[PDB]
């Protein structure tokens, strides 16, 4: 409950209570957890994905 | 005068094949694919890109191989727009229509002339029986921009 | 300017992967390949010669970043 | 050539109930959804405006 990720926290347990909460509070998700990053099809923010590559022109 | 210059920012994704040769590749297909083809974002025939530069760096995005970047380009454009009385080449006289510079095609649907002037099949005579088959009044305000070969519907009233 | 000077293993992995995906998309190889058909072997050959013009953009946990060159990074 | 656009954030809120309208292709009224042979009955749950199933 003391967690800043609605997409996490609903991939764990009691997903409908945590969805009702996140919905009646307008709770915003930053897509920084591994779960929130695998739900919307992003690259996790640890290990190999932690930096850019920035090909110079 | 159709003289126009528009500075616009575009997004271009360059292949890794055009790394050593970018200016070559920034145009090969990604800019030379709408060469003086009607634009709907700004109403623009893209004559040619005078200069295509990038402000700084390029961002390769994770699994994707392409290099995405920004191109600040001035489109030199010829804008015949509503509020102008243009000219047109008279080549073939038809009841359906009356089909500049040999490359701008113009149209004139039937009920767009003065109805005082009556037509003959071989050639048409206007009010004072003066035959005019030459660059003259053509004021286009209804413009097609969809069909592959677009139109320029000209008016005289 | 304050992060480690060496190239972490995750950075080596991602740089090799990206250089290989570039070579495979018909990019010029600056390493004088000698009959190998693997783009990853070519990418390792390039990393060993210090010819990779990529900029590792290390992100700090507050959004601030530091841009390092793959050449100016001690590969172990 | 991928979409190139990425997501930064997802917020969960409640729909107005007046903006769900215009998020609606048609109102369904026929209870029996299965046709005599197994096809979609017009104005039922399975319809051809709610998409090809």
């Amino acid at each position: 409950r003391s967690n800043s990720s609605p997409l996490q926290q609903m991939t764990f347990e009691t997903s409908f209570q945590f969805l009702k909460q996140a919905t009646m509070l307008g709770s915003h998700d930053e897509l920084r957890s591994p779960s929130a990053c695998l739900v919307v099809g992003k690259v996790v923010r640890g290990g190999t994905g932690l930096f850019e590559l920035k090909q110079p022109l | 005068s159709c003289l126009v210059a528009g500075p616009h920012q575009r997004h271009i994704a360059l292949s890794p094949r055009y790394l050593n040769r970018k200016r070559t590749g920034i145009r090969e297909q990604l800019d030379a694919e709408l060469l003086r083809y009607s634009e709907s974002l700004l109403g623009v025939p893209i004559a040619y890109d005078n200069i295509k530069v990038v402000g700084e760096l390029g961002d390769i995005y994770d699994d994707q191989g392409h290099i995405h970047l920004n191109i600040e380009a001035d489109f030199v454009i010829f804008c015949p727009e509503p509020g102008q009385k243009l000219m047109g080449i008279v080549n073939k006289v038809s009841s359906s229509h009356i089909g500049v510079h040999g490359c701008f095609n113009a149209s004139i649907p039937k009920p767009e002339q003065l109805s005082a002037e009556q037509w003959q099949t071989m050639e048409i005579n206007m009010g004072d029986e003066l035959e005019f088959e030459v660059f003259r009044l053509d004021s286009d305000a209804a413009g097609v921009f969809c069909i592959r070969g677009k139109l320029n519907i000209t008016s005289l009233q | 300017r304050i992060t480690t000077p060496y190239m972490t293993k995750y950075e080596r992995a991602r740089v090799l992967g990206t250089r290989a995906l570039q070579i495979a998309m018909c990019a010029p190889v600056m390493v004088e390949l000698e009959g190998e058909t693997d783009p990853l072997l070519i990418a390792m050959k390039e990393l060993k010669a210090r010819k990779i013009p990529i900029i590792i953009r290390r992100y700090l946990p507050d959004g601030s970043y530091e841009d390092w060159g793959v050449d100016e990074l001690i590969i172990t | 050539n991928m979409p190139w656009r990425r997501l930064q954030g997802i917020s969960f809120g409640m729909y107005s109930a007046e903006e769900l309208k215009k998020l609606s292709v048609k109102s369904i009224t026929n209870p029996r959804y299965l046709d005599s042979l197994g096809n979609p009955s017009a104005n039922g749950l399975y319809d051809l405006a709610l998409g090809p199933a």
